[PDB]
């Protein structure tokens, strides 16, 4: 019995391979409008016989449909975009319409895959090779770029309306952000793609628990008196300034951070409003030879800070607290 | 081998009590009194609900159960009024036409059902109007009690399921966004009504001290008081006068508003809505255009580019629930005829009826009565059993008193030059057999004439030519022209009145060219590709071939052109397979001018018993031999009426609509043609035959059985036929033992044995083409028109291809007026009669394998009155 | 407490330790208080499910909670369960989070269920009225953001047919038997036949005529002859 489908299995292995070979010889081929003339009945016949062969069930759909996710996965020049997606487009009713999961696969691949091609396409130009001279008019490339956005953007959007499921858990590169520009274009905000877009950034993004962060909420323009203890008094102890915020591990990290390159990961950390007052602390308390940059490291840190500025708030007056922090340590004496 | 355990197959008929005798009274409604009976009838259900009372529009009947005496009203200190008529009957009245007093009982006891479960519940459930709707939003359907009593006196309530879509609605509602597109309606009566235009508040006012008093009145009927209620808003209604007397407005132009009796103030908690169904083309598929494969060769080309007392009559009166249509669509539009001229309407049905499921039927999908399963937890099996005796449901041994399999029917066909039959569930192998029809050919030349994109229909229209070439059914030459189009083509664009005056011109100087040929050889037919699926287009399609045959026919007359519609998805469709045009090309064989012809008829075998019919027994049996089979409907409102006439074998069949509009005349003609029309076959036959007309959608109204008594004699027999498609009365089966198709679709390896092929006498029998037969015990309610029940009911009944308890589909006949004796073989008759007229429905390209329980001509007319009521008709 | 039962929860995280202190005492008593009373749900919501959300957050109780209801007698409720039943009635708006960090506890609970029947099946029933609670698609998705109405008419579902119309009769033994299915290359239209000859030739030449991707005998195909008038 199982010869039927090794044969099954192997007329389809045969069928892929004769449609990535036509496909890449478009571009091993195209220099004359008459051999291209040729080319798009030739294109459009065998589409048209594979999809006679398809509805036949003379191709086996699942390792066809695996091979598909696999070939729009693997391209990277842009060239044969439009004729790939329109091949996607037609088992596009079987592909997504199945009613690490072996359930629903090709849906969060084909998602995954499509958001990656709208990010890579949204990334740059359209050329490739650079190889050649007068590499690029803008024009052209910005209306060949428009088109393919907006087939990716309409494609994205059936997804959404599609998947009553709503899985799009990302295990590989954790949310980076392009959908709600797709989303604010379409519907003139109707409330229910906002709400499963909400639902979707609570779900989604992997929110930590967050215990300390809060109480970060409560956190305002406050200061740090440092008193010492009655029983501290008879041993003459120190107090430490009083912090809002640990970030304990970042602390540490701190210490470590020295002939590392330190300054790029903590970027990833939004801390800037709470650990940069802190890390100021560190730097004036401890260290005499056992950090001998510290200063210019937190100047650096600052400067990172600086640099990186969105908005007057939060920003300029850092400096101010700075200030009223150095204006505090008098006081304290 | 017919197993089947008779015993526990569920239902839907609740029994309820046991009858051997019912008593009433009639107080007449003597000497035109002063609202009297209206007073004293609300003024005796106040002392107790568990009365049993109706009103005829001033007569009094009051009734009486087995044996407990009849109740008599409060009268005046002095008594003067004595009842005008005592009497009692039983459960075997005259069945045919309903006696009055038998349809008050039935009103008097729905009514005291409906009361009794309103005033049960905590005040969230109204009668609708054979229906009990809730006030807030929790089932989202109607449910409907239906009482009956049999003929041995087993009185039972049926439990109907209705999925309509009937919301509440609030004051969040009352602005353009709901208003504009939903149909209102007044709740405990059932009649629709629009909003009146508001008094400068925002479309609520305060209640007149007055009218307070008809809540009083609401907890006396339909117990539903909310005197307690400390908020409630009040709002300003106009219903249509024309409802209340049962003529529902025009379906086809629905949310028109129409002049006004006065106005009525009425609570906003019981108003309820109905929405408008939608239609869009498509989904899935790039409506925005990159489906097309040629954006994708002009992307790769720019790459190539860059690479260098006012309320009583509201709450008395009800509205049976057949008068409120299931769905309305919102673009509905317009179609126009003459006082002579009927065409576009019997062009649309003529394209419509014969086409497999390639429209798509292109409306909304149907409003069906979901099949109730079980009713053993909830609330109304409570108040079931305290109102009466008893409350368990039927089961199939009771009812069902003849359960038998159907045959196979057989069919012609021609194989090399043999004429052989054949089974009828052998049609998608027709192109694998090079089966052939019997009837010889038929031959044409097309022009398919398409104007969105004509690379794909170049590829369509030669590869369909020959496919109806390579199987003999006749050359389809297809046409050319001189100049450099691809012949049987024409790429226009902007379909309008100058191109398509050239395009007539120039067939017309082509028929002129070929001036001397044989008549058969010209025939010729117009494909036009609908570019979205639906009606709106379909009609468009349809004006456009009637404007090229009004420019060529007065141009040169007995020049014969058809119009074939055919999607645009099916054309530009890689998926479609080319063992499936072969379907499309007899849907052009069933069309051409030999019209009454088609693929192939029944077989017309031996029969299984010889039975020489000798000295009788000597009573007034018949035995007929040849029938007639014909089905007549008339859509909701009264303006449509759809016609189908078939022999006894599917041979001299016809389909034609008539739209007689408001009046009465053009009715009783439209009547008189069909009748002119059957008797027009009639004359072709042996004699001894009768003529079986069935009434669609199970209401037989008095008008057309007027109509059908006046033509009616000794020219021909009929026997009048009700015929109900829908579940109303739903049998759910439960049993794993019987349908031997069962075990083998619980693991697939059950029965799963090898076919021993030394035994090699099989037969491959398709599933949903197996009907079974039943002939019921006693007569059964027809699912509307509680005026008149039937005699000898049955059923032919589909199972579902799955394993496990579920409800199968059934076709439910009522005969209702037998011409001879022994009603029985009649119905069996009509039955052996219905099974093969329903196995014909495939052949003929009416439906893909859908329901092969429904005849072809009942199908037909259901697909005529369920895709042609919605267009809206001018008369100019 | 969430910081210091934080970081206690990192430390076993970290030492790769399943394994929790048992107070099933405590854990359904606070469920059981904060089910009873709406407004006390609502008053410090946040601290309440954070705490819940971190003694669940280990599925090493919740295994041991699920063996109990195989190894108690026939259908004794469960009071865990019926806690989880009542919070998850009870929680509707109380935050944005709240609601994802309970759908998400019920999702886990099941499919912990599933884990747990692996081998052969202890019954339980409890399944279906959690399944239905969550669900990550139509309106249930919107669920998440009666008196005495229970008319229990309990209407019918459609039930999917299964996709093989042809079936086999055996007409010996009055029985279907088994499903007709050749693979789509067997339906070839045949060209390669020998009946280019003529009818009637001697008697019985059925078998040049019967040729086609179907046997002729698995429709009762009968011939038509009669002496004509």
């Amino acid at each position: 019995d199982a010869i039927s489908m090794h044969l099954l299995k192997d007329w389809t292995d045969t069928f892929v391979y004769i449609l990535e070979k036509l496909i890449f010889d478009m571009t091993n081929h195209y220099n004359d409008s008459q051999q291209l003339r040729t080319w798009k009945r030739q294109i459009s016949y065998f589409l048209k016989l594979l999809g006679n062969c398809y509805s036949l069930r003379l191709i086996n759909k699942e390792i066809f449909h695996h091979w598909l996710v696999e070939f729009i996965n693997k391209m990277e020049n842009f060239e044969f975009l439009p004729l790939s997606l329109h091949i996607l487009m037609i088992f596009w009713n079987d592909i997504c319409q199945i009613d690490q999961k072996e359930p629903f696969f090709l849906v969060t691949k084909i998602t995954d895959m499509l958001l990656h091609k709208y990010y890579i396409v949204s990334s740059s130009k359209s050329m490739i090779n650079d190889e050649n001279y007068i590499i690029n008019d803008i024009k052209k490339n910005n209306k060949i770029k428009l088109n393919i956005l907006k087939i990716l953007s309409s494609l994205i959007l059936k997804i959404f309306q599609e998947q009553s499921l709503e899985v799009f858990i990302f295990p590989t590169s954790n949310w980076e952000i392009y959908k709600p520009l797709l989303f604010e274009i379409v519907s003139n905000a109707d409330t229910n793609q906002n709400s499963d877009m909400k639902k979707k950034l609570e779900l989604i993004s992997y929110r930590n628990e967050s215990l300390k962060n809060n109480s970060s909420i409560r956190n305002v323009i406050m200061s740090a008196s440092n008193a010492n203890d009655f029983q501290l008094t008879i041993v003459t102890c120190k107090q430490f300034p009083k912090l809002s915020c640990i970030q304990l591990n970042c602390i540490d990290t701190q210490f470590t951070k020295l002939l590392d390159d330190n300054p790029t990961e903590f970027d990833w950390p939004t801390y800037v409003d709470q650990n940069p007052l802190t890390m100021h602390k560190i730097i004036q308390l401890i260290l005499w030879s056992i950090h001998p940059s510290r200063q210019f490291d937190h100047y650096e840190s600052n400067q990172l800070v600086a640099k990186l500025l969105l908005l007057r708030i939060n920003s300029t007056d850092e400096d101010l607290h700075e200030f009223q922090i150095e204006d505090a340590i008098w006081s304290l004496v | 081998a017919s197993t089947y355990r008779l015993e526990d197959v569920l239902s839907s008929f609740y029994r309820v009590e046991k009858i051997k005798k019912i008593n009433y009274h009639q107080y007449i409604s003597k000497a035109q009194n002063d609202q009297w009976s209206i007073q004293m009838e609300f003024m005796l259900r106040k002392q107790d609900p568990k009365t049993l009372v109706a009103l005829l529009s001033r007569d009094l009947w009051c009734f009486s159960i087995n044996d407990d005496p009849v109740p008599t009203p409060p009268a005046i200190e002095h008594k003067p009024v004595s009842p005008d008529k005592i009497g009692t009957f039983t459960a075997d009245y005259s069945k045919p036409n309903l006696p009055p007093h038998y349809a008050l009982f039935l009103k008097a006891l729905r009514r005291k059902i409906y009361i009794n479960l309103a005033l049960g519940s905590h005040n969230k459930l109204i009668q609708f109007g054979n229906a009990c709707i809730s006030l807030s939003g929790v089932p989202n359907y109607l449910v409907q009690l239906e009482p009956h009593l049999f003929v041995n006196g087993d009185l039972t309530v049926s439990l109907c399921a209705k999925n309509m879509g009937l919301v509440p609605m609030k004051e969040e509602n009352l602005e353009e966004s709901f208003l504009s597109k939903h149909a209102l309606y007044l709740a405990p009566s059932g009649i629709r009504m629009h909003l009146a235009p508001a008094s400068k508040q925002g479309y609520l006012i305060t209640p007149p001290k007055h009218t307070e008093l008809l809540l009083t009145t609401l907890s006396v009927s339909h117990g539903i008081n909310l005197q307690n209620k400390k908020n409630l808003k009040w709002v300003a209604v106009v219903p249509d006068l024309g409802h209340l007397n049962g003529h529902t407005p025009t379906i086809a132009s629905y949310l028109t508003p129409l002049l006004e009796a006065k106005k009525l103030v009425w609570p906003l908690h019981l108003i309820f809505a109905q929405p408008v169904a939608d239609i869009e083309n498509s989904t899935s598929g790039d409506p925005s255009e990159f489906h097309c494969l040629q954006d994708a060769l002009d992307a790769i080309d720019d790459f190539i580019q860059l690479k260098q007392s006012s309320s009583l009559p509201f709450l008395l009166r009800h509205m049976p629930l057949a008068s409120i249509p299931d769905i309305f669509i919102t673009p509905t539009p317009v179609v126009t005829i003459s006082e002579k001229e009927q065409d576009i309407l019997d062009l649309i049905a003529e394209q419509v009826v014969t086409d497999y499921n390639i429209l798509g039927n292109l409306g909304i999908p149907k409003i069906a009565y979901r099949g109730v399963k079980d009713c053993q937890e909830g609330l109304i099996t409570t108040t079931m059993l305290q109102l009466f005796s008893t409350f368990d449901r039927l089961n199939g041994n009771d009812t069902i008193s003849k359960f038998y399999n159907m045959k196979q029917p057989y069919v012609f066909v021609k194989k090399h030059h043999e004429l052989i039959k054949v089974k009828h569930d052998s049609q998608p192998f027709i192109k694998f057999l090079n089966f052939r029809p019997p009837n010889g050919i038929k031959n044409f030349k097309s022009l398919l004439l398409s104007s969105s994109f004509k690379e794909d229909c170049l590829s369509f229209a030669p590869t369909l030519s020959q496919t109806y070439i390579n199987q003999e059914l006749g050359f389809c030459e297809l046409l050319k022209l001189t100049n450099e189009d691809p012949p049987g083509l024409m790429y226009l664009k902007a379909f309008d009145k100058n191109k398509l005056l050239l395009l007539a011109a120039q067939i017309v100087s082509y028929c002129s060219n070929n001036k001397n040929s044989i008549k058969n050889v010209p025939p010729i037919l117009i494909i036009l590709p609908l570019d979205n699926a639906t009606l709106t287009e379909l009609v468009d399609k349809a004006n456009i071939f009637q404007v090229i045959k009004n420019e060529v026919c007065a141009k040169m007359p007995n020049i014969e052109l058809y119009l074939k519609v055919i999607p645009m998805d099916f054309i530009r469709n890689v998926l479609v397979t080319v063992d499936q045009y072969v379907n499309v090309a007899i849907s052009i064989y069933n069309m051409l001018p030999p019209k009454s012809v088609k693929f192939t008829h029944i077989a017309h075998t031996l029969p299984e018993k010889v039975n020489f019919r000798t000295m009788q027994q000597s009573s007034s049996i018949i035995y007929y031999d040849s029938y007639i089979h014909l089905a007549y409907s008339r859509s909701v409102d009264k303006e449509w009426v759809f016609a189908a006439l078939s022999d006894s074998y599917g041979q001299g069949s016809m389909t034609k609509t008539w739209y007689v509009g408001n009046s009465r005349g053009k009715f009783d003609d439209a009547c008189n043609q069909i009748w002119n029309i059957a008797l027009n076959l009639a004359s072709k036959k042996f004699g001894k035959i009768c003529l079986i007309l069935t009434r669609l959608n199970g209401i037989l109204p008095d008008d057309e059985l007027m109509n059908w008594r006046r033509l009616s004699g000794r020219n021909i027999h009929l026997a009048v036929v009700c015929v109900d498609d829908n579940s109303k009365i739903s049998f759910i089966d439960e049993d794993k033992l019987y349908p031997s198709f069962k075990p083998i679709y619980k693991d697939t390896r059950f029965g799963g044995r090898m076919d021993m092929t030394r035994l090699y006498d099989y037969e491959i029998r398709d599933i949903d083409q197996d009907i079974h037969g039943i002939v019921f015990q006693h007569p059964f309610p027809l699912a509307h028109s509680q005026h008149r029940c039937a005699i000898r009911s049955g059923a032919l009944i589909k199972f579902k291809k799955c394993d496990g308890d579920t409800v199968w589909d059934k076709f439910a006949v009522n005969l209702l007026n037998c011409p001879h004796s022994d009603s029985t073989q009649l119905l069996e008759t009509i039955l052996e009669e219905f099974r093969n007229l329903a196995a014909l429905n495939v052949w003929y390209g009416l439906s893909d394998g859908e329901d092969g329980h429904i005849p072809w001509h009942i199908l037909a007319v259901k697909k005529m009155m369920n895709t042609l009521v919605h267009t809206r008709v001018k008369i100019a | 407490s969430m910081r210091f039962q934080r970081e206690t929860s990192g430390m076993i995280v970290i030492s790769m330790e399943n394994y929790h202190l048992l107070i099933k005492i405590i854990r359904q008593l606070s469920e059981l208080n904060e089910g009873n009373l709406s407004k006390r749900e609502i008053q410090i919501d946040a601290v309440l499910k954070i705490f819940s959300f971190h003694q669940d957050s280990i599925f090493q109780r919740i295994i041991a909670d699920l063996s109990a209801d195989k190894p108690t007698s026939p259908f004794i409720d469960s009071i865990c369960k019926l806690f989880d039943k009542i919070s998850f009635n009870l929680r509707l708006k109380l935050f944005l989070y709240e609601i994802l960090s309970s759908l998400k506890s019920f999702a886990i609970y099941s499919s912990t269920i599933d884990a747990p029947a692996f081998h052969t099946s202890g019954k339980v029933e409890l399944p279906k009225k959690l399944l239905n609670l969550p669900p990550f698609q139509v309106s249930s998705f919107v669920k998440e953001t009666s008196f005495s109405l229970n008319l229990g008419i309990g209407i019918v579902e459609i039930a999917h047919e299964n996709e093989q119309k042809w079936l086999i009769y055996d007409k010996k033994d009055h029985k279907y038997v088994c499903t007709f299915s050749m693979e789509p290359y067997h339906f070839i239209s045949n060209y390669n036949t020998k009946y280019t000859d003529d009818m009637a030739t001697g008697s019985n030449d059925t078998t040049a005529f019967n040729d086609s991707c179907v046997n002729l005998s698995l429709f009762d195909a009968r011939f038509e002859r009669k002496n004509p008038h």
